[PDB]
Order: C-alpha cells, then sequence, then structure tokens
RNA sequence: GGGGCCUGACUGCGAGGCCUGCAAGCCGAGCAGGGGCGAAAGCCGGGCCUAGUGAACCGGUGGUCCCGUGUGGAAGGGCCA
RNA sequence: CUGGUGUUGGCUCUUGGUCGCGCCUGCGUAGGAUAGGUGGGAGCCUGUGAACCCCCGCCUCCGGGUGGGGGGGAGGCGCCGGUGAAAUACCACCCUGGCGCGGCUGGGGGCCUAACCCUCGGAUGGGGGGACAGCGCUUGGCGGGCAGUUUGACUGGGGCGG
RNA sequence: UUGCCCGGUGCCGGAAGGUCAAGGGGAGGGGUGCAAGCCCCGAACCGAAGCCCCGGUGAACGGCGGCGUAACUAUAACGG
RNA sequence: AUGUUC
RNA sequence: GCCCGGAUAGCUCAGGGUAGAGCAGGGGAUUGAAAAUCCCCGUGUCCUUGGUUCGAUUCCGAGUCCGGGCACCA
C-alpha cells in the first residue's frame, strides 16, 4: 500500500526475461523470452512514536522514515491533546 | 644442528641485507673455510610454472675465468672426428667400441660428448642418462664441431637446468677466484638465464637469487649490479 | 581445416586451407598483397 | 607414370556467351599490376570433367580513402576481407 | 526455496578459505633404511663433549624421522662398496603437506532488548519470541499448480514405413 | 497373506568433491583532459539454494525379461 | 571360527 | 562455447622408469578319491596428437569420444 509521508505506492513494472549473450560481449544479442506485469511495493513500515501523551503509529515507507522523527521534533511547537491519536496524527503537517 | 665452523659464518652475513653481486664475491671467499677450494653456487628461485615444460629454462652458457675445474671428458665418434677430439682435448677417445666397456663399472669421466652419427649411443643411455650425463643437443653435448665443443666444456662451460620446483643452480667458480673473476662469471650467468627467459611468463622472472658455496651460508642478492 | 594467408608483419589476406595432420605446420607461401605489391604470406 | 624449379589455389577487371521463372549456377578470350616455369613458342586466375553444398538476417575477428549527434576525440556503425 | 540488501540494534564465542611469518614435513620395490627436487660436494662433525645406553618434545607409514637434553668420555659420519631409476656426510635454493601465531574474506552459534511478531481478566504497563521471523528491492533455483503455444510435407485415403 | 530388485525417477538424509547468480574483489587494460581527474573494460580469488555426487526409502514412480543339469522320454529340486 | 561327499 | 572428470587386455576394473589383479580356458599342487582351496601360463597402439625427458600410460599443452554443471546456437 501506501506511505503515509511522502505518498509512494505501489507502481506496475514489467518484468523482462532474456536469453542470449549480450551484443556488448560475445553477441548476436539478447532476445526477450517474456515480458509479465508485475507491481514493485514500495518498503513500508510501522513507526512507533511518543508525542504527547499518546502513541501514534505510521505506515511509512524505508526512505521517509526519518521524516517521521522530523514532524514529532517540529511539533513540540503545536499545542496537542485529546485522547485522540487520531488527530494527533492529522496535526503532523 | 649446524657445525661450529658454520654458525662461526651466521655472524658474517645478514640475512635481510641484500647485497651486490662484488659486496658478495668480496664476502665469499671468506665463507669459504672448508678445508678444501669450496666451489661458488649461484641459485635463483624462478618466476615459471615449473610444470609447464616449455617454460623451461635449460642451456648452457660459456664462463669465461672458466670454472676452476677439471673436467675429464669422453668423446664417441667415427671416422675423422675421432681424432679431431683426440686433439681438441679429450681424454678417452674414442669411437663406438667403448659402450661395451661401459659394461658398466666404469664411469671415471666428468661429461661426456658425440658425434650426432651415433643416435645409437642413446639406445643403450639408461645408466648415463639419469645422472645426467648422456650427450644432448638440448644443453651441450653434441655436434659435429665436437672439439669446438670439447674445448669450450674445458674453459668451464656449463650446463643449467631449472627444476621441479622452479629453482636454478650453477657452479660459477671456485672460492680462490679474485673477487673480481667471480663477480663477473656471475654476470655472465645471470645474463645467461635472463636470455632463456621463456617469453610466456607471468611474475617477475629473478624472483629470488643467493650466492654460496659448498659448506657456507648464502647471500640473498641484487642481479644486475 | 581453413585459414588465412598474411602479407609478412601486417594485413592482408586471400584465405585457403590445409589438411593439418598430413603436411600442416606453418604455411609459407610466395602471393600478391593488393597493399604495396608481392610477398611472402605466413598462416593465421 | 617419374623427375626439376615453383605457388597464377594471383590482385584489378572482364568482351562475349552457355544455362535460366527469380535468385543462383557455368565457361571465358583479352587488358593492366606484379609474378612462376620454359632457351623459346608459349603455358599458369587450382585440381580430366560433371557431387564435396546453404539466400538473407544477427553477431565475431583483421584491415580501411568512409560517418562520428554543438566542436575535438571516443563509443558505435560503414566499406574490404 | 536461496544469496545480497532495507526494515536491523547491543555484546560476545569460533570457524573455514587464503597470504606474510615461523616451526615441522617427505616411507613402492630393492637397499644399512623413512632416498621430496635440483645445485654444489671430497670432505664434514666432534672438550662449542663421538659411539653407546637413558628421558623430554613434537612428527609417525609404529619402522622409525626430527629437535633438544641426562649420564658417558673419543670416536662418528661421508667418499669406497652392495642395492637402486636415483644416494647417502655436509651446504644451498626450492609450501610438497601439515601445524602455530597473525593479517585480509567468508560461514555458523550463543547471550541481550529496544525495533519488529505473538500474548496478558484492556496495558504508559506485564509475559513469550527477537534482529531471527514477517514485509520491500534484487539474485539464482524448483515449479503442467497455471498460462500461451508448437507438434512439417510427399503419400494411388490417412497412419506405419519410406 | 502381501515375495524379489533401491540401478533410473521421486521423497528423506548427507558441511568429500564437481559446477553454478547477483554481489565482493580489483592482477592488468582503455577513452579523454596540460594535469589533479572523470568515465569505462577486466584476470586470480571469495560468493547461496540448485543439479551432479554419497546413503536410505516398496502399502514411494516403478521393474520382476530372458545356456547346461536327474532311471529313455519329458521336466528340471541344482548350477551358470 | 567355518569346511561337503564315497 | 566455459569449468570439471573419464578413456588401460575379451568384459569389469587397479595403478616418470615397471603394465597389472579379477572373471573364463589350461597345466600343476592338496585328497585314497571327488569337490572346495592354493600356484603358474598366454592377453594390451595404456583414446589420438604434438611437447618435457636419457626414458611418458604416468608430467605439459593441444584435439577427438564420453560423463557432470553452467553458458548459447546466427
Ligand atoms: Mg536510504
Ligand atoms: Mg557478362
Ligand atoms: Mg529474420
Ligand atoms: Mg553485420
Ligand atoms: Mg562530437
Ligand atoms: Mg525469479
Ligand atoms: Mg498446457
Ligand atoms: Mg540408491
Amino acid at each position: 500500500k501506501v506511505c503515509e509521508i511522502s505518498g509512494k505506492r505501489p507502481i506496475v513494472a514489467n518484468s523482462i526475461q532474456r536469453r542470449g549473450k549480450a551484443k556488448r560481449e560475445g553477441g548476436v544479442g539478447k532476445k526477450t523470452t517474456g515480458i509479465s506485469k508485475r507491481r514493485q511495493y514500495p518498503n513500508l513500515q510501522k513507526v512507533r512514536v511518543r508525542v504527547a501523551g499518546q502513541e501514534i503509529t505510521f505506515r511509512v515507507a524505508a526512505s521517509h522514515i526519518p521524516k517521521v522523527y522530523e514532524l514529532v521534533e517540529r511539533a513540540k511547537g503545536l499545542k496537542l491533546e485529546g485522547l485522540s491519536p487520531k488527530e494527533i496524527k492529522k496535526e503532523l503537517l | 644442528k649446524h657445525g661450529k665452523r658454520y654458525r662461526a659464518l651466521l655472524e658474517k652475513v645478514d640475512p635481510n641485507k641484500v647485497y651486490t653481486i662484488d659486496e658478495a664475491a668480496r664476502l665469499v671467499k671468506e665463507l669459504a673455510t672448508a678445508k678444501f677450494d669450496e666451489t661458488v653456487e649461484v641459485h635463483a628461485k624462478l618466476g615459471i610454472d615449473p610444470r609447464r615444460s616449455d617454460q623451461n629454462v635449460r642451456g648452457t652458457v660459456s664462463l669465461p675465468h672458466g670454472l676452476g675445474k677439471q673436467v675429464r671428458v669422453l668423446a664417441i665418434a667415427k671416422g675423422e672426428k675421432i681424432k679431431e677430439a683426440e686433439e681438441a682435448g679429450a681424454d678417452y677417445v674414442g669411437g663406438e667400441e667403448i659402450i661395451q666397456k661401459i659394461l658398466d663399472g666404469w664411469m671415471d669421466f666428468d661429461a661426456v660428448v658425440a658425434t650426432p652419427d651415433v643416435g645409437a649411443v642413446g639406445s643403450k643411455g639408461r645408466i648415463l642418462g639419469p645422472r645426467g650425463l648422456l650427450p644432448n643437443p638440448k644443453a651441450g653435448t653434441v655436434g659435429f664441431n665436437i672439439g669446438e665443443i670439447i674445448r669450450e666444456i674445458k674453459a668451464g662451460r656449463i650446463e643449467f637446468r631449472n627444476d621441479k620446483t622452479g629453482a636454478i643452480h650453477a657452479p660459477v667458480g671456485k672460492a680462490s677466484f679474485p673477487p673480481e673473476k667471480l663477480a663477473d662469471n656471475i654476470r655472465a650467468f645471470i645474463r645467461a638465464l635472463e636470455a632463456h627467459k621463456p617469453e610466456g611468463a607471468k611474475g617477475t622472472f629473478l624472483r629470488s637469487v643467493y650466492v654460496t658455496t659448498t659448506m657456507g651460508p648464502s647471500v640473498r642478492i641484487n642481479p644486475h649490479s | 581445416l581453413l585459414l588465412e594467408c598474411t602479407e609478412c608483419k601486417r594485413r592482408n589476406y586471400a584465405t585457403e586451407k590445409n589438411k593439418r595432420n598430413t603436411p600442416n605446420k606453418l604455411e609459407l607461401r610466395k602471393y600478391c598483397p593488393w597493399c604495396r605489391k608481392h610477398t611472402v604470406h605466413r598462416e593465421v
């Protein structure tokens, strides 16, 4: 599925199977022996984090994991409360 | 595990120090402390696959200043050659019939030469061969100019021939030459090796080279010097 | 067995063949080279 | 069938033709370059002849008057083998 | 399924593989017998303590190699000779195959808790697993479970044969 | 009651060996710069599962086809 | 340890 | 194509100077005889090619035919 910070989502990618010897080498060259739809997912991972009273957890891409911590800090200026980790979350940017 | 007499020489070499073809030539005659005129041996570990029989440093080299030795040459030849060889320098010649006198039991010669048209010598050879004395073309000892060969042999023209370990060795004089006269003989030897480098060989050719005596310790040295 | 003929030191070409067991060991042969005219030629 | 020198089992072409749906296959005098044998006339562009073969495409290697993505090179092609 | 890598962090333990480096190591038969290769070699060792008994240590083809050491108190070894394809002292250059310290590159464990995962009469917490598992990207494999397809023409029908 | 045969196939096991991917590694080589450099090629060698290999496995896939010999003949408990 | 027959 | 391995008597297989056991035939030996058992025979291009060597089936390098694994085939 989807990075809550970066918006990365799975994408369609063909997978190409080739045989043969590259022309760069001995040669004649590569022949494609099959091309198939498949998807590539992002590397989503769970990140729990303290913030205010409530805990709150993010589904986020490995690449953007720091950006979570970079949010938590920059939300020390916000006025944060209510048993609503829900709300805390939308309040993060 | 070593002579009182030998351990008194270990003091006079530095293991690590590499010497120079005259530091070593000076140094050598005062490592010849054994009760006779020691021979001065040169030893190269080579950079050949010793297995690749074609990367095989076999040759001879004529040594100026000769060997200081006294090589008793047996010849084998028919018609005319016979005497162009009886004189030329040989000590027993000829001439076909003596292979029966190689009953054997008779080995009192240090080197053997022959004229190509005896072939028939090489058969009977089994006793002459593994002792390294069997006339070859390869290194040394067969030709129709049999006197021309008997001669230079006597002016110590040495065979040399790498072994199954990639090492090679040669007598290059006596510990009683001037040092200027070894040093030169040493230089005449490497020069022969260097020009029997199998063209087709990885690594540096003369990885190591040492100088030493019968009964002495060695000197790790620098060829070219 | 098939085979080239090279003007001596360099290029050029003509190409024949020998029967390898029977008389082959290095094919030597007088032949005209297009480039700079008339020469030996070894095999390759 | 035997012997001596050789390497024309040449490069550049090729008048004219045999065969023939195409494509292919076949024979070839003669000219030039440089050569071989022969005293010379001349003969020699493989084999007495008719089977011993395989379009293109894609690649490989050796050359080389060629193109080289602003320019010089280079990559990579081309052309000849 | 499997390597690599992300999520993935903390300590160890001890393993291959390869190089310096040291120690060692070498056994067909024949033959004094344990003959690694090639030089060199006629002399080498010995009050810097031979022969010969002992005992310590590695190595062992259980024969002995090899290092030291006691005791002993003056000869031993090599050339020679037998055998053998090849000789034996002594000297040198040579991983040939181990071991031991180390570098450099892999491998497998163990312990930890804090990521992850499970769980606890709801828990900021407790317990269990634990950097494994799960999951992302990449490698190669297995893979009629599934898919798309190919499976020639001649021919007294076609097939079989040719 | 359910025999014989574990060669081949499958499954189970197996840290001798063979081969095998990304990746690591860079002996050595190249293109270009006036050069610092910037870009490539690339040899040893290290590198999983797999397959090969070794062992097992039959109520796993399977396989169990074929000269001599006895009171004549025939056959063949018996051998090959 | 085994080791048949007339 | 790359890396590994194999090729030795009729078959099945062992192994730098030298070619072997085994099976089957034949002599012997053992037994009072017969079996079992023991001994001795005769058998090779050591795949082919060039190298190294005084010598090669053995070591080297190539090649062919097989086997294993991996490339791939215009
Ligand atoms: Mg990142
Ligand atoms: Mg025409
Ligand atoms: Mg096409
Ligand atoms: Mg093309
Ligand atoms: Mg340009
Ligand atoms: Mg895959
Ligand atoms: Mg189907
Ligand atoms: Mg089995």
